[PDB]
């Protein structure tokens, strides 16, 4: 790869950075839940935080994870301040959406194989 | 099935039809070979088109012109 | 040839053939292609190692002022093996001359930004991040301008379709204005317009 | 410099939602709308995705639809970078082959024979 | 049953399957002269590992995978599933 | 070697010594305008549009009909060539009326894509515009002979490939016309295929006539299945409705031509179609119901059935993905007894490397043949483009064709050699001459038709013809590899059906009284309730209701061929996959998914879900079906010709009469041909 | 010729509101079963 | 209009008489013009500023990228320098001097 | 030359001046036109569905300057403002009726302006 990285070098400046801001989210989930005046339980927020980090764990290449670091840090800029007026934080939860079937016999009665 | 959306809405519909209103025209005649059809007036209406009238005395309304043209 | 044909001139085609020639002569480190447009424009193709100093060379001189940064744009080109194309456009105040800087790059490879060199690139440089993901280097404040807060698309590239996925609606289920998958009332009927038979002789491709 | 040469097949994700594994692209050659005979619309590879359902919108009969992509064609240069774009973002695909016709042997003058069969009439 | 049918695969080139291409010259005219009931199948080209299939017993596959045999090794391997 | 460097605009290229200026300039990637020229036709020159100014000459020549001498400078763009391409295409744009609001070729006419690029700006005529009258020929060719710029292109086609000598030139000078002098109708095979050749919109389609303009369609390529040779089509949608087809111009088959039947058979496709599952109701009553009513109705009956009490037939037009889900269901229950509709005799081989079962010669190798002898079929009214390749290869060189049995009207000089089945036995001996020439040819070609092979003497003539066929192969054979013996078909889903391992010819169902049957035949009425036992249910699965849906227990809606990503087999073994353009109407579903959905409501469940996973199963049986568009070199019938000699069944005594009539058998053929009101509209115009 | 008597209005529901509708044809023409006897 | 009529449409009294008028009328609305390739750029005096258009041409009836520069990108990013050291009531009086119009900052 | 409400014209005694040549559709910037045509049994082609999305309609008026047989006309009457979204989608049998609430209003403005254009 004839290309210079962004921040990390190989996997060890990387994996300590994804652990790093996890604590910043972890003290943020109880902090905002009384701030944005919404009403769920706070443990659901801590489950959804680790939901997001664990899903993308299939990467074996640097500067992509580092690209997600810049994406992950920019999320906190609106978050610590008040730039998401009670909707964008609720946008994380697919709440009023009807459930996808995800089962073969269930797909077969409704839909032209979507 | 669709008949419920207009209940108390009276179904504003057209009255006249141009499906067949060509047929009440006094079908024209010349006794020549080829005629212009700048019908409706010049520089408006349908463009100029030339028709052969030799065969069951007619033209075929020129498509564009619409008026029944014959001899 | 006639009236209603643009009368070209040769004086500006001469000096812009003259001026830009000894630019590559005095920096044969970064310049890789120079070309003269047939209507008095100039391109200086630059590998982005010299993204800062060549601007810094055009930042000041006694024979080239060029201190009016007008236009930072961004053009994507798929099927190039390095997609994107950052293109500047700068103006000489004392000389009335236009010249552009074409610098290619790729997605993940960053670019040393022009933050100390120019301070008109404060909102222009962030825009390419929001629309493409081209992470410029060492900018003091990278943020989100001209897009909404929840997008993940960087829409101005070609794989992002015309509508998004995020057609928004309201319900009184509790209070919220909730997102939903996108649903249109009409296809946006896509036509087919490219007529055959090759109206242009001059730009004829190498026939392979 | 910090060059740090390394190797990985670049598969980028997170930018769409789920339609990586769902769909399959198609790379082919558009070949001569045969109402006419202009051959300018060769020489460029194109793409088109899966086609999904088109129902009736029960107020007019419009072709309203789901299937949010459904209209994305790009202009490729050749077969070489045809594959390299489908892998760089990484969803499934299938490739056609370019068809060029016979050269071919056509010669006037042999249409008037002494003993052959190649002989035209009624011209 | 056993059995229902068998499926011969080969390849027209990559000459490891030349024993099968010899086997048709050796035992296809006489191999099907005996047992005129069993519908054995021949298809065109696996092009790598020209397997030999057998399928029977409520639809259960049985694949002997010849790579590159001689003219008698293809003759003896066939009677293993044939007699049983 | 054997070339001249000609500097086309001052740039070298090496052509053959004796080609054309047009093919030279088209080789370097340029277009000179083309009116009186076609590659697939002969060459005339009476439009005079291609005019290039050759260097070192004051005159101007035309690039259609002249050879190329020692290397010129073909000066394409000059200050005189543009004084010619402007010149000629100012005259013919005067004596012409002001159409195209209403001219149905209004988005592709060659007076409309030449006239922006080439040619002048305004007009100076300024009155005139002669106007001739039109007529009618057949109920297919909408006919405005006014426009008719007399490029002599439809005229030569009567002397070309379609051998009907019908048209001519009537008149002199300004006043000449093109149509037939008398009011004789013109209709045969390929007769609707002129309206592509007419380069202006003077000729057009009659049913398509006033529908939609050609800048709104979405061109998606596909394949038609109404014949065994396949096709190369392109459909065009409007709002999810089928508008029309055109030939896709493949270079092996469907050169610029297409079947005249398949062109206007799309009308009945959207006419008489069953959309929804209809329940038994105990009498001849048959009413619709929930899709989850008739699934569990037959699901319990499957587990009750076991052994040879359940069977199936399939001989229509369905794909090669629903003919495996059927096969992996009825042989996972291990009760096969299954057959097709078509009658093909099997005595020694056919399923086992198949050795002759495809058309062995390629269509591209037909033109290299020298003496052709074929028996027992009508080549004109089945596989229509097959005779077109014979017609063209009869021309342009020597080609010898004889025929045995039932003289029908072929175009070229054939000859009735004789009419008895004993002719086939005596040609192994020396009698009824040509006698040696089949051996003394260099590329012989002996073709058998499936219509005479349908008879009861089919296994007899199978070894009788192959007797003298291998006799020529054991002679030399040609030089050479040159497979000689070959055979044809007329049902599309037969060769794809048999090479899965089916048995041909209705015999297994002809001997037992099975209880439940699956109909994929289906309109071919060789199986009724008369040969069946008593009122036990038989299930129909298909798309139309011509023959077999009234005589049924439970019908199933399904997509026809323009709705599913299908896979077919031609008469040589290629695989030309169709693709989805319009999604099917009603509650019908794709015809392989229903079997897996019927499998999951039954006991056994098939181990593949998506269409890729279907093709992984399709890999297992035969690997040539995923090999797209290739015919591998594999004959291997030295042994298989000997194995059929085990059977020595004798002939019959009957004149070899085909089912094909004069013309009328060509129209009402498959299922949609009966349902199409267009074919019914024209077939009453022939008997009148 | 083809012109109205006096005038009209662009009112919301008079009761009449013009209630715009679809003006096309059924395309697929679903199959009819045979009758009550076998 | 321009007379050569590969760009201008012909007159209404002309598109109803001759043959040459319709084919260079009916085709000129199905597709557009035929623009040669090669990049271009210009700007003029908008009454509040320059007006950059970097119109990338491809070679068909449909253009490629069309990036615009409007004023307000410069004229309002420099509100950071201009504002400070001053009141809050100053800030509304600043904005109506640059004459900033939104929808025009959509460049 | 003021723009406004859509309407359709016809010849002397009624003929449907429209010929359904689809050109107004291909230049509408909002694609507010949708036309399905069909050969009527007399033989000359006419329309079956004809739509103007008066919501989507951005009033570029190019339909008035694209019809060769001069069919569609931007009629100068700003009389509007119904109460539903479900009403302003104009079908055909509004437009011929709306083209026949008046014609002398329309027929005098074209006849005073057709010399310029
Ligand atoms: S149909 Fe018309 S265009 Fe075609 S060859 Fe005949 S005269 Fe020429
Ligand atoms: S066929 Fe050619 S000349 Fe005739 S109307 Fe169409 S474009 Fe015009
Ligand atoms: S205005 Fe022109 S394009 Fe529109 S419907 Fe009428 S004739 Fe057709
Ligand atoms: S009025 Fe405007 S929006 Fe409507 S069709 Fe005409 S140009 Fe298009
Ligand atoms: S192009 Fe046919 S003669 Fe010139
Ligand atoms: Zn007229």
């Amino acid at each position: 790869t004839s290309v210079k990285p962004i921040f990390s070098r190989d996997m060890n400046e990387a994996k300590r950075r994804v652990r790093e801001l996890y604590r910043a989210w972890y003290r943020e989930v109880p902090n905002t839940v009384h701030l944005f005046q919404l009403d769920i339980s706070v443990k659901q927020g801590r489950d959804k935080v680790r939901e997001m980090f664990k899903k993308n764990a299939h990467i074996t290449d640097p500067r992509v994870v580092d690209l997600l670091v810049i994406k992950g840090k920019m999320e906190l800029e609106e978050t610590i301040k008040v730039w998401k007026q009670r909707t964008h934080v609720m946008r994380f939860f697919h709440e009023t959406e009807a459930p996808r079937p995800k089962d073969f016999l269930s797909k077969f009665y409704v839909g032209h194989d979507p | 099935y669709r008949k419920v959306r207009f209940v108390g809405r009276q179904k504003e519909v057209n009255e006249n039809f141009a499906i067949d209103l060509i047929a009440e025209q006094p079908v024209s005649q010349v006794g020549s070979r080829v005629i212009s059809c700048d019908g409706g007036g010049g520089a408006l209406g349908h463009p100029r088109v030339y028709i052969n009238l030799d065969k069951e005395t007619k033209t075929g309304t020129c498509g564009y012109c619409g008026l029944q043209f014959r001899q | 040839t006639r009236p209603t044909v643009r009368p070209r001139n040769d004086v500006a085609h001469k000096q812009l053939s003259a001026f830009g020639e000894y630019v590559a002569e005095i920096l044969p480190k970064y310049v890789q292609q120079v070309q003269v447009s047939c209507f008095n424009e100039l391109e200086i193709c630059i590998h982005p190692d010299g993204v800062i100093p060549v601007l810094t060379f055009l930042r000041d001189h006694s024979n080239a002022q060029f201190k009016s940064l007008a236009d930072l744009t961004a053009v994507d080109i798929p099927t190039r093996q390095n997609r994107f194309e950052i293109v500047y456009n700068l103006l000489s105040l004392r000389f009335n001359s236009r010249i552009r800087v074409k610098t290619y790059t790729d997605e993940l490879t960053p670019i040393e930004s022009s933050v100390p060199v120019y301070k008109a690139a404060n909102w222009y440089e962030r825009e390419i991040w929001d629309m493409f993901g081209v992470f410029f280097a060492n900018h003091p404040d990278l943020r989100r301008i001209l897009t909404d807060y929840g997008f993940e698309g960087h829409p101005f590239r070609k794989d992002f379709p015309l509508s998004g996925y995020v057609e928004l609606r309201y319900d009184d289920e509790v209070k919220r204005v909730v997102a939903e998958p996108v649903e249109l009332a009409q296809e946006f009927r896509k036509f087919d317009l490219n007529s055959p038979w090759e109206a242009f002789p001059a730009y004829r491709q190498p026939p392979e | 410099i910090t060059v740090d040469e390394k190797l990985d097949i670049t598969t980028i994700t997170g930018v769409p939602e789920e339609h990586i594994k769902t769909r399959k692209a198609r790379i082919f050659v558009p070949a001569r709308n045969n109402m006419q005979s202009g051959v300018n619309n060769t020489k460029k590879w194109k793409m088109e995705f899966d086609t999904r359902e088109r129902w009736e919108n029960p107020l007019m009969g419009w072709a309203s639809t789901a299937d949010p992509l459904s209209n994305l064609v790009l202009t490729f240069s050749t077969k070489e970078d045809a594959v390299a774009f489908a892998e760089k973002n990484g969803w499934s695909y299938d490739v056609e082959e370019r068809k060029v016709p016979k050269p071919k042997s056509k010669s006037y003058g042999a249409n008037f024979s002494w003993n052959k069969r190649t002989r035209v009439s009624t011209k | 049953l056993g059995l229902r049918e068998i499926r011969i695969h080969l390849c027209q080139r990559s000459p490891g399957s030349q024993g099968v291409r010899d086997f048709i010259e050796k035992r296809y005219v006489e191999l099907k002269k005996a047992n005129p009931d069993l519908p054995i199948l021949i298809r065109e080209c696996s092009d790598v590992q020209p397997k030999l299939w057998a399928r029977y017993a409520f639809g259960q596959e049985k694949n002997v995978s010849l790579n590159n045999f001689s003219a008698d090794q293809v003759t003896r391997a066939l009677e293993n599933v044939l007699s049983s | 070697s054997n070339l001249i460097e000609v500097f086309v605009d001052g740039q070298s290229v090496m052509v053959e010594p004796g080609t054309t200026v047009l093919q030279a300039c088209e080789k370097v990637g340029m277009q000179i305008p083309r009116f009186c020229y076609h590659e697939r036709l002969s060459v005339a020159g009476n439009c005079r549009m291609c005019l290039v100014e050759i260097e070192k000459a004051p005159k101007v020549v035309a690039a259609c009909a002249m050879p190329v001498m020692k290397g010129w400078n073909i000066l394409t763009n000059s200050e005189k060539t543009k004084k010619a391409r402007e010149g000629v295409m100012e005259f013919l744009l005067a004596n012409h009326p002001l159409d195209c609001p209403i001219c149905d070729q209004g988005g592709e006419c060659d007076l409309q894509d030449q006239s922006m690029m080439f040619g002048s700006d305004r007009s100076r005529f300024l009155e005139g515009k002669r106007a001739v009258e039109d007529k009618n020929i057949g109920p297919l060719v909408k006919t405005i002979m006014t426009r008719c710029i007399q490029c002599t292109r439809c005229i030569r086609f009567a002397s070309e490939i379609a051998g009907v000598d019908d048209l001519g030139t009537t008149g002199r000078g300004n006043d000449m016309q093109v149509g037939t002098y008398i009011e004789k109708m013109f209709m045969s095979e390929l007769s609707g295929n002129i309206i592509d050749i007419c380069p202006v919109g003077a000729l057009t389609s009659k049913p398509y006539a006033f529908t939609a303009r050609p800048w709104e369609t979405r061109k998606t390529e596909s394949i038609d299945v109404m014949d065994a040779v396949g096709s190369n089509i392109v459909v065009s949608t409007r709002t999810g409705e089928v508008m029309r087809i055109l030939p896709r111009m493949h270079e092996d088959i469907n050169e610029e031509w297409i079947s005249d039947k398949t062109r206007f058979a799309y009308d009945g496709l959207k006419r008489q179609r069953l959309t929804e599952p209809m329940v038994r109701n105990e009498k001849g009553l048959l009413t619709h119901t929930t899709w989850e009513d008739a699934l569990s109705r037959v699901a319990g009956m499957l587990q009750s059935f076991q052994g040879n009490d359940v069977a199936a037939i399939a001989g229509g037009l369905v794909d090669a993905e629903a003919l495996i889900a059927l096969k992996d269901l009825l042989n996972r229950v291990d009760s096969d007894t299954l057959c097709t509709e078509e009658v093909f005799p099997t005595a020694g081989a056919g399923t086992d490397l198949r050795s002759n079962y495809l058309l062995n010669t390629t269509i591209a190798g037909v033109e290299e043949a020298d003496v052709v002898l074929l028996v027992g079929t009508n080549p004109r009214f089945e596989a229509p483009l097959f005779n077109a390749r014979i017609r063209k290869s009869w021309l342009h060189n020597d080609l010898k064709v004889a025929l045995i049995g039932s003289p029908v009207d072929l175009t070229y000089r054939y000859d009735h050699l004789g009419d008895s089945p004993k002719i086939l036995q005596d040609i192994a001996s020396g009698s009824h001459p040509f006698s040696q020439v089949l051996q003394e040819a260099k590329k012989p070609m002996v073709i058998l038709g499936s219509s005479a092979l349908q008879r009861n003497d089919g296994a007899a003539i199978l070894a009788a013809v192959s007797n003298i066929a291998q006799k020529i192969r054991t002679s030399s054979g040609v030089t050479g590899d040159w497979k000689v013996m070959n055979i044809l078909h007329r049902i599309a889903s037969q060769v794809a059906a048999l090479d899965l391992g089916y048995k041909p010819g209705v015999e297994a169902i002809q001997k037992n009284p099975p209880k439940m049957l699956f109909l994929l035949g289906a309109d071919g009425g060789c199986i009724t309730r008369q040969d069946l036992p008593k009122d036990c249910f038989i299930v129909y699965q298909g798309h139309h209701g011509d023959v077999g849906a009234p005589i049924a227990d439970v019908i199933l809606p399904g997509a026809a061929y323009t709705e599913k990503s299908a896979t077919y087999v031609n008469t040589e073994g290629r695989a030309q996959q169709t693709k989805v353009a319009v999604t099917p109407p009603g509650l019908a579903r794709e015809d392989w998914k229903i079997i897996r959905a019927l499998s999951e409501i039954a006991g056994m469940t098939l181990p593949y879900d998506t269409l890729d996973q279907v093709r992984n199963r399709l890999e297992e049986v035969s690997p040539n079906l995923v090999r797209y568009d290739d015919v591998e070199g594999a004959n291997y019938f030295q042994q298989a010709s000997e194995l059929s000699k085990l059977v020595n069944q004798q002939l019959l005594a009957d004149p070899l009469v085909p089912p094909q009539l004069t013309i009328k058998d060509f129209y009402m053929t498959d299922s949609i041909s009966r349902a199409s009101q267009t074919m019914a509209k024209c077939v009453k115009a022939v008997t009148e | 010729k083809f012109i109205w008597t006096n005038h009209k209005f662009n009112l919301s529901g008079t009761p009449q509101q013009y209630v715009p509708y679809s003006t096309t044809r059924k395309k697929i023409q679903e199959w009819v079963p045979p009758s009550t006897p076998y | 209009k321009v007379d050569d009529a590969k760009v201008s449409p012909p007159k209404r009294a002309e598109m109803k008489t001759s043959m040459e008028s319709l084919i260079h009328h009916f085709k000129l609305y199905t597709e557009g013009y035929q623009v040669p390739p090669g990049a271009t750029y210009t700007a003029i005096e908008a009454p509040k500023g320059e007006f950059g258009v970097y119109l990338v041409s491809d070679g068909s009836s449909r253009p490629y990228r069309c990036k615009i520069k409007a004023p307000g990108f410069a004229h309002l990013a420099g509100l950071d320098k201009m504002s400070k050291g001053h009141m809050l009531a100053d800030v509304v009086a600043i904005i109506g001097t640059q004459d900033i119009v939104f929808g025009e900052v959509d460049r | 030359r003021f723009r406004g409400e859509h309407a359709l014209r016809r010849y002397p005694s009624g003929e449907e001046r429209c010929i359904a040549c689809k050109l107004c559709e291909a230049v509408c910037p909002a694609q507010a036109i949708t036309i399905e045509a069909e050969p009527r049994a007399d033989g000359s082609r006419r329309t079956t569905r004809y739509d103007i999305d008066m919501t989507k309609c951005i009033y570029c008026g190019f339909c008035q300057e694209a019809c060769p047989v001069d069919a569609i006309v931007e009629g100068p009457n700003f009389e509007f403002s119904t109460e539903t979204h479900e009403e302003l989608l104009y079908n055909k049998e509004k437009l011929l009726n709306n083209g026949d609430k008046w014609e002398a209003e329309i027929a005098a403005n074209i006849q005073a302006d057709y010399l310029y254009r």
